[PDB]
């Protein structure tokens, strides 16, 4: 038996597409198809490792931050599965290929950086790793998250699901992930 | 609809051939067509026209703003084609073409502006004046 | 101005930046509009041979190395 | 203790030899002391040279873009200081033809 | 917008004279005739500085040749040119400036029978012989009086095949390469010689064109 994640979900209705996230996204394969997110993994000894890690376990470990929430794993994991079923709830499709779609669909492409050649320093037009793209997907996602829920009555596992539904759909108003990867992009096609 | 006061009869095999003088200057940037005369001048962009930092003068977003202005005015003129003479200040000063250069012979291009002959005119002293600098140049 | 371009990597070449944070690297095309193009791109983050990386202009060329 | 035996400018035979404006600053040199060097660039970054070669109206150029001539000459202070020539150990400093 | 500033604009297309292409090559803009001001007036002097992009056949190749054309003649909304001068592009000139070898340079005061007064510039390189690569070792340089001894004969030559010639001949012989043929032949015994060129090509004197020869310039076949 194929096993769902939470047991709810099938993995089997993920597919990605775009050729340079099928090898930076884990869901794909046997090892990457888990009831539960929590690994215990040894994704940081080698450069790329991290790559071989669940998505949904690396989202969590973006989650698990403020001096305060660090190192409490099982929170997370609650929050995610939460916020997923409110996403199963709102959508009516696999909370995964909302995620997925919505780490896919926000990250940036372009990026401007300081290139010193000689005499000139200015910033440069840079483009972005497939690695890093992801990364600063769910990081940004995760941020828009805390700034959100900090002192509102809504929980993370609500504002995080917003946020994930806002981020595939691609709302540059309702998605604080897709205002930073604009934001940023429009910064770096101005530094050209 | 559109009058265009430019050439009476075309095609769109024909080319129509505009001139551009092109000066760089550390200082500043000038994109300017003409006919093949020189006399009458079509379209005239300066680098500060398009910024309002005096510094920000001669740099390539100024030629490209520059650029993509003469472009979009010759274009309304049915101009496909400019020939290109490009300068910097000359004669007694230096005669490295400005940063602007580049930038603006690409933009023009980018723009979807065919290109024709191209030739370099900088004022070539047989023999000069004195130059501006001390006899010991510019000191630091 | 919206048009996009799937880039993937040949080569990694060299490391550069003021405080090196970028990655030169040698990039044939495929989008199908130009198909086996070759370009230079710098790229920012870390990144192997044969990823794939979107690009929104395939006329701009990273300066080489030296 | 003389440093040079050329004492940097080419020149013997003569008395008195023509002095040039440094193309950097403008500071009088002597034509044999100056750091000359020709200069055939071409007037366009390499990509920009793909964007105008396709706008070229005229089929029949071949490297149908100019080269830019430069004959670039210095003052010691300045092609010291813009790298043009840099300090040299006392054994190497009288090496004539060098380059690649 | 609100009134375009060309609104007054009238175009003629340039036609160039007998050695080069009947088709118009050019377009020139002018404002229209005020009552004072008189449209084909306007333009009796000006001045066209253009490539072999003149000769439909042979031009491709030449990028390297100037040519300037002064209006005669307005013809109903085209304007006729005749010969103004002979030009090089910046290329084509550094191009052929190479150290060690000597920079040969000749110029000549000339008389057409067509009642033209002419300014040619002639240039010359010393041809290296002795099988090396031109360098520091390899010095190619002539002797100052072999440089006169040219002079004086490429000058010469130059004065003595005007003098014969109209000045629709003189031009033709002049933007081709005939004349650098002929050249070399006469210089080879002084000196050999590489990739002789005529620099420039002033007009000095003009005479005004009849119609008749201004008809006789314009004979295109
Ligand atoms: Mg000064
Ligand atoms: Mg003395
Ligand atoms: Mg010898
Ligand atoms: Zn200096």
């Amino acid at each position: 038996t194929q096993p769902k994640l939470f047991g709810k979900w099938n993995y089997d209705e993920v597919k990605i597409q775009d050729p340079c996230f099928q090898n930076y996204i884990a869901c794909t394969t046997t090892k990457s198809q888990v009831f539960v997110p929590h690994t215990a993994g040894r994704y940081q000894v080698k450069k790329f490792r991290k790559t071989q890690c669940p998505i949904v376990e690396r989202l969590i470990g973006t989650l698990m931050f403020h001096g305060r929430n660090a190192g409490k794993k099982a929170l997370c994991i609650k929050v995610v599965k939460n916020a997923f079923e409110i996403i199963h709830l709102v959508t009516g499709r696999n909370p995964l290929e909302v995620f997925v779609g919505a780490v896919q669909n926000a990250g940036p492409r372009e990026d401007s950086t300081r290139i010193g050649t000689a005499g000139v320093v200015r910033k440069q037009a840079v483009d972005v790793a497939p690695m890093r793209r992801v990364n600063l997907a769910i990081y940004f996602i995760i941020k828009g998250c805390r700034e959100s829920a900090f002192k509102s009555m809504r929980s993370i596992a609500e504002t995080l699901a917003d946020e994930i539904i806002n981020a595939e759909k691609n709302n540059t108003q309702s998605s604080w992930a897709i205002r930073k990867k604009d934001e940023i992009e429009k910064v770096a096609k101005g530094n050209r | 609809e559109v009058i265009s006061y430019g050439p009476p009869n075309v095609g769109a095999n024909e080319n129509v051939f505009g001139v551009c003088h092109i000066m760089a200057t550390w200082n500043d940037t000038f994109i300017h067509v003409t006919d093949l005369s020189g006399r009458e001048t079509l379209v005239r962009v300066t680098g500060g026209m398009k910024v309002k930092a005096d510094r920000e003068e001669s740099s390539p977003y100024a030629a490209m703003q520059a650029a993509i202005d003469v472009v979009n005015r010759c274009k309304e003129l049915k101009i496909n084609a400019l020939h290109i003479k490009l300068r910097a200040k000359g004669g007694v000063e230096t005669k490295q073409p400005g940063p602007g250069a580049q930038s603006a012979l690409r933009a023009l291009a980018r723009s979807g502006m065919k290109i024709g002959r191209i030739e370099d005119v900088t004022p070539i002293p047989t023999d000069s004046t004195r130059r501006e600098g001390g006899r010991r140049g510019r000191r630091l | 101005t919206e048009e996009t371009t799937k880039a993937r990597i040949m080569d990694v070449l060299g490391k550069t930046g003021s405080r090196g944070g970028i990655t030169q690297v040698r990039v044939v095309l495929i989008s199908g509009k130009e198909e086996g193009r070759q370009l230079i791109r710098n790229v920012k983050g870390a990144c192997r041979v044969g990823d794939v990386l979107e690009l929104m202009e395939c006329e701009r060329e990273a300066r080489r190395l030296r | 203790p003389v440093k040079r035996r050329n004492a940097g400018r080419s020149q013997k035979n003569r008395g008195h030899t023509r002095t040039v404006p440094c193309t950097n600053c403008g500071r009088q040199v002597a034509k044999d002391k100056a750091v000359k060097r020709y200069t055939v660039r071409d007037m366009v970054d390499p990509s920009s040279k793909r964007d105008i070669q396709q706008k070229l109206a005229f089929e029949n150029e071949k490297q149908g873009i100019p080269k830019l001539y430069v004959k670039l000459q210095y003052c010691i202070s300045c092609a010291i200081h813009s790298r043009v020539v840099r300090v040299r150990c006392a054994e190497d400093r009288r090496i004539r033809r060098p380059p690649i | 917008r609100t009134i375009d500033p060309l609104s007054r604009k009238e175009w003629y297309d340039f036609r160039a004279p007998i050695p080069f292409s009947s088709k118009s090559f050019g377009k020139t803009l002018v404002t229209k005739s005020s009552g004072n001001r008189i449209a084909s007036e306007e333009i009796k002097g000006r001045v066209v500085e253009s490539t072999l992009a003149d000769l439909k056949d042979n031009s491709n190749d030449k990028a390297w040749r100037k040519v300037k054309l002064v209006i005669d003649e307005v013809d109903g909304r085209n304007a006729k040119t005749s010969f103004y001068g002979l030009d090089i592009t910046r290329d084509r000139l550094c191009s052929m400036i190479r150290k060690w070898q000597t920079l040969i340079e000749a110029r000549v005061d000339c008389k057409t029978n067509d009642g033209y007064i002419i300014r040619v510039f002639t240039l010359a390189f010393t041809k290296k012989t002795s099988a090396g690569k031109q360098s520091s070792t390899s010095t190619c340089y002539a002797k100052s009086s072999q440089v006169r001894a040219i002079r004086r004969k490429i000058n010469t030559f130059i004065t003595n095949e005007a003098a014969k010639l109209g000045i629709a001949e003189f031009s033709k012989n002049l933007i081709g390469e005939d004349y650098t043929k002929k050249i070399e032949k006469e210089t080879k015994n002084i000196f050999p010689l590489q990739n002789i060129t005529i620099r420039k090509v002033k007009v000095l004197k003009r005479p005004k064109l009849d119609a008749t020869k201004i008809a006789e310039l314009y004979s295109h076949e």
